[PDB]
């Protein structure tokens, strides 16, 4: 009965993670990954505080109806995830990067069309106008410096505007059809399961 | 003996000095992770 | 206060303080989740700067 | 801060990700369904009160 | 012909998502100059395309 459980799972996780933590610090060889790991064992010991207040009356039913959310949330990462590998390839493509580390692509593919649904767009790392061009690259067509350490050294001129109408489409459905209707069916879930998550409370 | 017993005897000074407690083991556990951590 | 006397904009002033405890549960969820994240961040990295 | 560490730099920047994760699409849109579902259990009162 | 426009549909585009350029289209924000062979008064923004 205490392993069926999630929450003894997870006290039982900090730990592990505790003893791991430790008993990498003490080693003489192992400094940097002892002090990582307790870095992340904070944040469980943490967590667990929210299981603590379940029993007051305010708080209560509320943090029951949080983990029923996590369909809801499953489905928009898949829609998400589909969409940015789909913009985040493309995008890739059409520009041509000098810099081309196989980390510095995974940047540019996964990590800066992520945060371009939080308002973080970067239009000079992707707009040959807002540049300035330059004999940059040994071979043959137009080519144009952007600025930034990890944009890519060199990129090309050929058909960009296609890549600003691509910008266009992807904040269109990714901060518009994706937001609001996960919204929609935050408002619907909550409706439907408020009734059974305060008897089960 | 009875009053002291019947403030602290209750379950809910139980559940605030079980909160109490375990803010001042994060409030340590930061302390120790943010300050002074010896290598 | 003074403009709860209007027709128009009267109950709609009424229902903002109903809301309140909607708004500490959100505050509860974030300063709990705002530490972990913070702390965590803070002692990965380690500044030298530690006022 | 004047200095700061480079070992296992991708935790921080993977740990931002799941930041804005809960943040701003958890409890954002949790306190939007909050929201809506109170306003309508409460108005008819509140008009009455009024 | 294009620069007009990136500045009738482009800008006001990106003006939803929170990317307000302010320095473009402000003169307070800005430095005056006699940038103009025309009578009135000028000023110079900043920006390439601005």
């Amino acid at each position: 009965l205490y392993l069926s459980d999630t929450w003894n799972q997870c006290d039982l996780l900090a730990l592990t993670c505790f003893l791991l933590g430790v008993g990498c610090r003490l080693t003489p060889g192992l400094f940097d990954l002892g002090r990582t790991v307790l870095c992340l064992d904070f944040m469980i010991f943490t967590l667990r505080l929210l299981h603590i207040f379940t029993v007051n009356k305010q708080l209560g039913p509320k943090i029951v109806i949080v983990s029923k959310m996590m369909k809801d949330v499953f489905f928009f990462l898949f829609f998400l995830c589909v969409w940015l590998v789909a913009y985040g390839v493309a995008t890739e493509g059409i520009l041509r990067p000098q810099d081309r580390s196989l980390p510095s692509i995974l940047r540019r593919v996964f990590y800066r069309p992520y945060l371009q649904i939080f308002g973080q767009i970067p239009q000079e790392e992707m707009d040959v106008a807002l540049m300035i061009p330059g004999n940059c690259s040994m071979e043959r067509g137009s080519w144009a410096h952007p600025e930034g350490p990890v944009a890519g050294s060199c990129v090309s001129q050929y058909a960009n505007w296609l890549v600003v109408l691509l910008l266009i489409v992807f904040l269109l459905v990714a901060n518009i059809l994706l937001l609001n209707l996960l919204i929609a069916m935050f408002s619907y879930t909550f409706s439907k399961v408020h009734g059974n998550s305060d008897l089960y409370w | 003996s009875k009053r002291w017993s019947d403030f602290w005897g209750a379950p809910v000074t139980a559940f605030l000095g079980n909160v109490v407690s375990y803010l001042l083991f994060l409030l340590l556990f930061a302390h120790v992770l943010l300050v002074d951590f010896q290598p």
